[PDB]
């Protein structure tokens, strides 16, 4: 039935509308190749640690050995100075 | 040389982190 | 003395296509409510939550996610047509708890077997200040 | 005849049965992407969604970027679609931190649509949620460095 | 089962006892005011006929009224409007030389300086240049002097007393019955043919009678007084063929089928007349002749009483499918049953005929030395445009009416409306997301623009010199039009109209007509910013009407009215759930639609069209070219649109112009005012009226009705009618200043 | 208590987001905590001076040191009514080459801002002459920030 | 939840009972008018706080009294 007082996830709609519950079409040895590099990846504690320091070191090293050829800022300003209205 | 460097770092990884730990915080349980 | 009815679940639902406004995750983690009624005929009622349905002839079962969906559909299944209705709330261990009408007489209708609850003695104005009650867990209209 | 029925049978859930989405195209379709494949180690599931995307994420920088013109260094945008991948698998690894605990079980229906009981996907698990970021980092950084790899011979490149 | 003439006699008999009670038509409002909001309430229920009772009769029958009496004030304005062109008017100097003379029908008194209001117009005239377009329609008609304009205003002056007489005919007298009104087939029939077709057949008669030859006497340079009267060519013929040829047959190639002969003033020539620069006044007549065959035959399709014919039920019912059920079926007793649903449909066509009307008239300029008199076309095109906008809303309200009061599935039930009931939710979350990405996709793209270039980066903007977004298909469809004469419409002579065709540019006394129209970046951003807010418009509108009766929020939301406040500040808060506060919110954003949507026109037609034309065919723009690279940018709107153009209003004083700019300022004066009601609420008005009462108290001079503050709906209503009065206006007087002053 | 906000315990058993707005709004209300004294309540308030001090002495600690790292104080003494004053140096990476060469100003190497809070005709007043008495008042006031 | 109270200044109307969409209201005997009965808030778990209650009384000043407190899924109205 619809309205049935032993199982609410029937009730409800607790189902899995699209989940196919068959076994793994991910041959083996391959599984077993990621399963073995992207294994210190799977500790969220330490991922989160190598994402923001790995990120941020990452980030500090193109930041800090930019080139003028890819950044105007690094460049700096290759014309004489302009006048100001009254002052320098 | 120095901007190249905390500039990013204010900007960038300081929201990150900031965003990132109030976020855990505000949806921690006790 | 009264005795509330006991929900009985495979209870006819009146005839309905189904709409989008119908229960969510909200019914299968938190809760969700059932109003029941009994009916002459067939009909036609509109529903609180979307278009028409078809009220079945004799009991009916009909579950909703608010429950200030029930009371507005038994308010008009007193008014429209003439039903008397109750109306539970369910939480996803499967117990049922009986909500209105609570002494089985209508809430608009003097009852006996009532108690007071939050019924202050006193005129509206006759609260006190709100210094009085600083750093208290008061308020000046629960005393 | 009509085509939009109740979603399951049942009129008084919140949805209905279109052919957008009670189909046999659409629930085989959906049923067969890594998201959805509720018996499979979620680290796997990982490494494919982060393959797809980590892949898909380089076109749009590369083309759309700053350095789009400057090909001498264009091609390298490959480097802000893998930050991104950084960034979304630090997203991907908060999220799992706050939504589910070591102890709790899965957060997953642990039924069918046709009723009967079923195992929950390890998905809606810390550690299995674990393994998909962990995965979808891999596959991400993967598929970043792996479509960077390709350069010529394509129309758009 | 037979269509026929039914009526009741006196209903409702003719005295002045119920003028002297206010309220006479609400219960509750007829015992007088106890506070102030009764005289509110009386002005915002005196047109709610449904809610002064429930018979259907009554309600068709003030409604019959009613249209009676708008018909007299209209045909009453239109008297004003010949009469000014009749005895305060240049006319007859702007017949002689239409692009010098500017013309004006409104002459001010001298009392307090206004004079200076009125003018140096030309033809020895002082007075206000008019941008109504009345002098071209009279010009187009064949109208050369005075009196006949006289002889106009004293006709429709008579109109409107027999629509007034017939207002107070059908109500007091002779009322008809419900049935009469509900005989749908037969007032469809009398409207397709009757009216329109009848109508249309009439005003091609004039036009091959008066209109051509007229003009044609007026293109050759004859003078209008020279000129002989119009029932002259329906006497002597051979004044008719010595300007068209065919008018010696006589209605013979009509009878014969010889139709051939009649390409002489019947043709399809299409563009502009190079000399006036409106369309050819043969290709009109013929335009008409056709309308009115079709709507003749059109005329027909509905049974009455013979039998033959349709019947709108059985049409209804027949078309229903897989995906919508039984559909259409109960939708013929709903449109007899319901005004408020025949309104919200007829108010929506209306609105967006007008829209088209509005697009139609300037890129096919219909009546002569039109599209030169660049007042009068930008003045024509943004009128109509805010009437179809406004227009479109009340067609939200109403449905949004309908649904509150006359939708009941228990009695007149329909399968389509009750399906679309049932995945509203689908429908408005869908249509919200496709807001947002049009939002992000059309505004982030001018907010990209401006801070590429604010970054000196002109290079990483979306422009027609760098990241091009060029509008390929609507350019596709303009060349397949351009095309189109001699290929896919050999009958045409040259393009549909000037903005297709390549080449063939119109001009007229010095300044142009029209020209090919670009189309680049910036028309594919501004076309997409004009869908977006379209779409939120309808996302506002629609989302209020099919969440009038019941939401997750307020399950029993029907009950509480079409118009209410609130429903409390519960559930986290419920201000602006009714619907009429949906229809509120609609205003602001259909007016943050139109406004861009007629700012894009008269930049696109100052910067690409408009301008002075050499004798050797160097043609400068009002602004030069100036559309592709500054309207790619929210600063280039700011700066080299609002700037630069409100130039003419700000230095109008001390001119003929300075009315314009002392309406500018109050404009921004009453928009500023409404946000003193948007942004408040009425408790704290009431608590400061409280010690205003107090004061008045205490000098034995507080009145009987008791002051209070407006309701929450009125304060509304209020601030939202400010705004929109002080924004349109704003635009009126700076778009009528800078036009004037630049055309 | 048992989550944020920790000092309203009807805001921690907020369901909604509305938690989070009503826990950020009501921080500095004291009054309206859970638990609160009048001597909780002097003394939060007392805190809050010492690190509104500390805020102050912070900020214009900051103020003195980019005078003094980006500024033009030592060229402004001596041409006070030729001198644009810099407020500090840019260094944005969405600058094209342009927005570099036209804010190069105040006789700088790269882009600056021109300082329009008149802390170089004040420090001039006073006393202030080089760069090092800059640093030296930032150190000062970033040591009266800390205690 | 929000609270809801009842000052014997009512006159026993039933009126808030009526205008209650939750059913928080009760009509509970009682000696002090003449109507002998006065209203109570037994339920304000399932209270939302619309004030269509107190929109209802013909007491001056008001004898049912919405304080809005602690929201909760029952009392902002959610059905999700
Ligand atoms: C409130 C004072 C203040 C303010 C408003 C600024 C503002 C700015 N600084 Mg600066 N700075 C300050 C104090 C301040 N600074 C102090 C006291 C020092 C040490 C002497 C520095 C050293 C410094 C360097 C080396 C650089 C900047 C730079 C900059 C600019 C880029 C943003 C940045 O890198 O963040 C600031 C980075 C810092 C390391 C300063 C933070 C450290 C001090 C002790 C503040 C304490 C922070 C603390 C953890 C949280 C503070 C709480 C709250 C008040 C924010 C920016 C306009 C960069 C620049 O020039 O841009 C072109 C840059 O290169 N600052
Ligand atoms: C306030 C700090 C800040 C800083 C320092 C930057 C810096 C930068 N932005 Mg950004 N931006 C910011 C705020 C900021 N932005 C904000 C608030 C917005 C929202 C309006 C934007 C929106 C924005 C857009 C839309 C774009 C940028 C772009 C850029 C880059 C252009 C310069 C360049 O060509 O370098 C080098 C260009 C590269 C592609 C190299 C990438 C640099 C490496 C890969 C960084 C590695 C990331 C690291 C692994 C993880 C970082 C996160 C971690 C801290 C958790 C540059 C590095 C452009 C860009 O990213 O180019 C695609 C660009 O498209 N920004
Ligand atoms: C341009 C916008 C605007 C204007 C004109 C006003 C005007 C006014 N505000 Mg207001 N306000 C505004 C915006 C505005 N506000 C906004 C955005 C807010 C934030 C919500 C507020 C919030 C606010 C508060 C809280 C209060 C006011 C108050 C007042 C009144 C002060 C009394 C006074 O100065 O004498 C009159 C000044 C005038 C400008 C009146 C001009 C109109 C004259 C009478 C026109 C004459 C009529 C003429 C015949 C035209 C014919 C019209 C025809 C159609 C009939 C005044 C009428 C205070 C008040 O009520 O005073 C007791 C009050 O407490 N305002
Ligand atoms: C050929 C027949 C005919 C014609 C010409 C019209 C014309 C008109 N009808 Mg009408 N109608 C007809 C038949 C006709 N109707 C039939 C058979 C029915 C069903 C029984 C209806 C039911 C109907 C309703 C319910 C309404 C109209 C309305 C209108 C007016 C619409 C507004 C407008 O278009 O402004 C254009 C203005 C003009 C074209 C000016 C010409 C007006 C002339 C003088 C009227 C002559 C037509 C009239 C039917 C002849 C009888 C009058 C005679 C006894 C003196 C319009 C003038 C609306 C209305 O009442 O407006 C006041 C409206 O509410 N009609
Ligand atoms: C309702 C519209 C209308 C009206 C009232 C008239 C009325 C008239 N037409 Mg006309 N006509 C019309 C439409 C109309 N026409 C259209 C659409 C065409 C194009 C096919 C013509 C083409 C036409 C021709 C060629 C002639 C007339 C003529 C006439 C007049 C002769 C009547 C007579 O004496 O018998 C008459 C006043 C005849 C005329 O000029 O008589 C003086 C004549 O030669 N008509
Ligand atoms: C043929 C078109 C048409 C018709 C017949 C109706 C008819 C009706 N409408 Mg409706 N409406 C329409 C179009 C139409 N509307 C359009 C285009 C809009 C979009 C703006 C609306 C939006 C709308 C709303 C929101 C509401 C109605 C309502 C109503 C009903 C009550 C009307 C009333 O008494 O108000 C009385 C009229 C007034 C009080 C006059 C108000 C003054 C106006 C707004 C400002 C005047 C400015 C003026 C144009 C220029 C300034 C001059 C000034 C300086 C002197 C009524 C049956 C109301 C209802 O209750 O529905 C049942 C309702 O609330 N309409
Ligand atoms: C300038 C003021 C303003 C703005 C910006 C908006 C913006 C918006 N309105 Mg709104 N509105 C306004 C005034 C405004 N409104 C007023 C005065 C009223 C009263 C009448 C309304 C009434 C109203 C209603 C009734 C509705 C809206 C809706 C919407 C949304 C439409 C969806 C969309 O366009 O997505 C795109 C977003 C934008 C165009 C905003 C700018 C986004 C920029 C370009 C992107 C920048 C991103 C950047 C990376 C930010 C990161 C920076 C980081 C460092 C913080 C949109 C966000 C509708 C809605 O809810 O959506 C479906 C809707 O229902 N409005
Ligand atoms: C020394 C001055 C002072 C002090 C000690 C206080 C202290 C207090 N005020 Mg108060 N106030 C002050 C001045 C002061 N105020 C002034 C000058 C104003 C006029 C603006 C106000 C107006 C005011 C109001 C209306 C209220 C208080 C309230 C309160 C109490 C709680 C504040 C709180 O926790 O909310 C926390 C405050 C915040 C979280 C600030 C967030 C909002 C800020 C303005 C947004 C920042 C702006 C913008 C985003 C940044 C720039 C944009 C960027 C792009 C550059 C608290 C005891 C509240 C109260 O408890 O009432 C009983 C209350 O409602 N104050
Ligand atoms: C008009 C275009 C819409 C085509 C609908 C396709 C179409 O006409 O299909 C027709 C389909 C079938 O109708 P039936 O077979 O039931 O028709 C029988 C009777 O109802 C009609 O007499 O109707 C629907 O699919 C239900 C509406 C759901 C579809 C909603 C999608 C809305 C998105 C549209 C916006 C994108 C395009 C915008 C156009 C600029
Ligand atoms: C100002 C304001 C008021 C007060 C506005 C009022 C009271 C308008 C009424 C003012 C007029 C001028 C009173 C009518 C005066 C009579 C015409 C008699 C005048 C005598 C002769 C001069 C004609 C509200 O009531 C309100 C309500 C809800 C949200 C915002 C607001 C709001 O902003
Ligand atoms: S506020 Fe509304 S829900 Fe609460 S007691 Fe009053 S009427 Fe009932
Ligand atoms: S509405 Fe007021 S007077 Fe009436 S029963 Fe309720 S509390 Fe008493």
């Amino acid at each position: 039935v619809y309205f049935d007082l032993e199982d609410l996830g029937n009730t409800t709609g607790q189902w899995d509308l699209y989940g196919s519950d068959a076994p793994s079409p991910y041959n083996s040895l391959q599984s077993k190749f990621f399963e073995t590099f992207a294994a210190p990846f799977t500790k969220r504690g330490l991922l989160l640690k190598f994402l923001i320091l790995g990120g941020g070191s990452t980030l500090a090293y193109f930041s800090a050995t930019a080139s003028g050829d890819i950044l105007p800022i690094k460049k700096g300003p290759q014309l004489p100075p302009q006048l100001g209205p009254r002052l320098g | 040389n120095l901007p190249s460097l905390f500039v990013p770092l204010v900007g960038l990884l300081f929201p990150a982190v900031a965003m990132a730990s109030l976020f855990l915080h505000v949806e921690k349980r006790l | 003395g009264f005795t509330p009815p006991e929900l009985d679940p495979n209870t006819p639902s009146p005839i309905f296509g189904g709409s989008t406004g119908g229960l969510l995750r909200k019914a299968q983690v938190e809760e969700f409510y059932v109003i029941t009624w009994e009916s002459p005929k067939e009909q036609i009622f509109e529903m609180p939550t979307g278009g028409a349905a078809i009220m079945r002839e004799g009991p009916n079962l009909l579950k909703l996610a608010r429950k200030e969906q029930c009371l507005a559909l038994g308010t008009r299944l007193r008014s429209k047509y003439k039903i008397k209705y109750q109306f539970y709330r369910v939480f996803p261990s499967g117990e049922v708890q009986y909500l209105h009408p609570k002494d089985g007489v209508y809430p608009e209708k003097v009852n006996p077997g009532r108690q007071g609850v939050g019924v202050n003695f006193r005129s509206i104005g006759k609260n006190v200040s709100p210094i009085e009650v600083k750093f208290t867990g008061k308020q000046p209209y629960d005393l | 005849y009509q085509v939009v029925q109740p979603i399951n049978g049942d009129p008084f859930i919140g949805s209905l049965e279109t052919p957008v989405t009670s189909s046999p195209l659409v629930a085989w379709y959906l049923s067969n992407l890594p998201g959805y494949r509720t018996a499979v180690n979620p680290l796997l599931r990982g490494i494919e969604v982060g393959l797809a995307h980590g892949f898909l994420l380089v076109g749009p920088f590369v083309k759309a970027g700053p350095l789009r013109n400057t090909e001498i260094a264009g091609q390298a945008g490959s480097l802000a679609a893998g930050g991104l991948v950084v960034i979304l698998s630090i997203c991907l690894t908060i999220y799992g931190i706050s939504s589910f605990n070591e102890g709790d079980p899965s957060t997953a229906p642990s039924l069918t649509l046709t009723g009967r009981k079923k195992q929950p996907d390890q998905l809606q698990t810390a550690d299995g949620w674990a393994k998909f970021t962990g995965g979808f980092f891999f596959g991400g950084i993967s598929g970043v460095i792996w479509a960077f790899f390709l350069l010529y011979v394509l129309d758009l490149p | 089962p037979e269509v026929k003439i039914l009526v009741d006699r006196d209903p409702i008999k003719t005295s002045f006892e119920q003028w002297a009670k206010p309220g006479h038509f609400s219960r509750t409002i007829a015992k007088g005011p106890d506070t102030t909001t009764w005289i509110w309430n009386l002005h915002a229920d005196a047109h709610d006929f449904d809610s002064h009772t429930s018979d259907l009769e009554e309600i068709s029958r003030k409604v019959f009224s009613a249209h009676f009496g708008q018909l007299s004030i209209i045909f009453l304005w239109l008297s004003g409007m010949y009469f000014h062109g009749a005895r305060f008017s240049n006319y007859e100097a702007w017949l002689n030389d239409p692009t010098h003379i500017r013309p004006s029908a409104q002459v001010v008194w001298p009392i307090v300086g206004q004079e200076i209001l009125n003018g140096d117009v030309g033809g020895g005239f002082r007075g206000i240049q008019i941008t109504s377009g009345f002098f071209q329609i009279w010009r187009a008609s064949g109208i050369t002097s005075e009196l006949q304009l006289y002889c106009t205003a004293i006709g429709a002056l008579v109109f409107a007393a027999l629509m007034l007489f017939a207002g107070w005919f059908h109500y007091h007298k002779a009322a008809p019955k419900l049935v009469w009104f509900q005989d749908v087939e037969s007032m469809l029939n009398h409207h397709l043919a009757g009216l329109l077709g009848l109508g249309s057949l009439s005003w091609a008669g004039h036009q091959v009678h008066v209109s051509l030859p007229i003009n044609q006497f007026l293109n050759a340079g004859v003078d209008p007084k020279e000129i002989p009267l119009p029932h002259e060519f329906i006497l002597n013929r051979d004044l008719l063929a010595q300007l068209y040829p065919s008018f010696a047959e006589g209605a013979t190639p009509f009878f014969t089928l010889n139709w051939s002969k009649y390409a002489d003033f019947l043709t399809f020539r299409g563009g502009l007349d190079p000399l006036t620069g409106g369309l050819w006044l043969t290709d009109i007549a013929h335009h008409h002749l056709a309308i009115a065959i079709l709507f003749l035959i059109a005329g027909h399709m509905y049974r009455t009483n013979w039998g033959i014919g349709h019947g709108i039920k059985d049409i209804l019912e027949a078309h229903k499918g897989p995906f919508t059920g039984q559909g259409h079926k109960g939708l013929y007793e709903i449109l007899t049953t319901s005004w408020h649903a025949q309104l919200s449909i007829n108010l929506a066509m209306l609105g967006s005929l007008t829209i088209i009307v509005a697009h139609h008239m300037y890129a096919m300029p219909p009546y002569p030395y039109l599209a030169t008199d660049y007042g009068t076309q930008l003045s024509l095109f943004t009128h109509h445009m805010w009437i179809g906008g406004f227009l479109i809303v009340g067609a939200a309200a109403h449905a949004a009416i309908f649904m509150v009061r006359d939708y009941d599935p228990t009695t007149r039930y329909n399968d389509l409306l009750d399906r679309v009931l049932r995945h509203r939710d689908a429908i408005i979350s869908h249509l919200n997301w496709v807001c947002i990405f049009l939002g992000f996709h059309s505004f982030g793209l001018y907010i990209h623009n401006d801070t590429m270039s604010a970054l000196g980066r002109p290079q990483d903007m979306f422009s027609d010199t760098a990241i091009q977004l060029q509008p390929v298909f609507a350019q596709w469809i303009q060349n397949t039009h351009a095309l189109a004469p001699g290929t896919t419409a050999p009958g045409a002579t040259t393009s549909t109209s000037l903005t297709w065709g390549g080449g063939d540019l119109v001009s007229v006394g010095g300044k142009v007509a029209l020209l090919p129209i670009p189309l680049g970046t910036a028309d594919f951003l501004v076309h997409h910013i004009h869908a977006f807010t379209i779409h939120v418009t309808v996302l506002i509108l629609l989302k209020g009407v099919l969440f009038a009766r019941s939401s997750r929020l307020i399950p029993d939301k029907a009950n509480l009215g079409f118009r209410f406040p609130c429903d409390g500040p519960g559930r986290g808060g419920t201000c602006q759930v009714s619907a009429w506060d949906h229809v509120f919110l609609g205003l602001f954003w259909m007016y943050n639609a139109i406004s861009v949507v007629i700012f894009h026109f008269s930049w696109k037609m100052q910067s690409d069209v408009w301008g002075s034309i050499n004798d050797q065919g160097v043609v400068t723009h009002i602004t030069g070219g100036n559309f592709a690279q500054s309207s790619i940018t929210i600063n280039g709107w700011l700066r080299d649109f609002l700037w630069a153009q409100a130039s003419q209003v700000i230095q109008s004083y001390g001119s003929s112009l300075s009315a314009y700019g002392l309406f500018f300022l109050g404009a921004h004066f009453v928009w500023a005012f409404s946000l003193m009601f948007l942004f408040s609420g009425r408790g704290y008005w009431q608590e400061l009226i409280e010690s205003i009462v107090w004061a008045h108290n205490k000098l034995k001079v507080a009145p009987a009705t008791q002051p209070r503050a407006l309701s929450i709906v009125q304060g509304r209503a209020v601030g939202v009618t400010h705004y929109l009065l002080g924004g349109i206006a704003t635009t009126w007087a700076f778009f009528l200043a800078r036009i004037i002053a630049v055309g | 208590a048992l989550r944020f906000p920790r000092f309203s315990q009807g805001l921690a058993q907020d369901p909604t987001t509305r938690r989070i707005w009503f826990g950020i709004a009501t921080a500095h209300d004291f009054e309206s905590h859970d638990d609160i004294t009048e001597g909780r309540l002097y003394q939060n308030i007392f805190a809050s001076h010492f690190g509104q001090l500390a805020i102050i002495f912070l900020w214009t600690s900051g103020n003195l040191f980019h005078v003094a790292w980006q500024g033009n104080f030592e060229a402004w003494v001596q041409d006070p009514l030729h001198v644009r004053p810099i407020a500090h140096a840019i260094w944005d990476p969405h600058f094209g080459q342009p927005a570099v060469e036209a804010f190069t100003r105040g006789g700088a190497l790269g882009p600056v801002n021109i300082a329009y809070s008149g802390v170089y005709q004040w420090w001039y007043t006073i006393g202030l002459r080089t760069n090092e008495d800059l640093y030296t008042g930032a150190i000062f006031l970033l040591f009266l920030s800390f205690i | 939840s929000h609270s809801v109270k009842i000052y014997d200044t009512c006159i026993g109307c039933t009126q808030c009972v009526r205008a209650c969409p939750t059913d928080v209201l009760e009509m509970i005997p009682w000696g002090g008018c003449k109507a002998k009965q006065i209203a109570s808030a037994p339920r304000t778990e399932d209270c939302v706080g619309c004030k269509r209650c107190e929109s209802a009384c013909p007491t001056d000043f008001l004898s049912v009294r919405v304080y809005l407190w602690h929201e909760t899924t029952r009392s902002m109205g959610l059905a999700y």
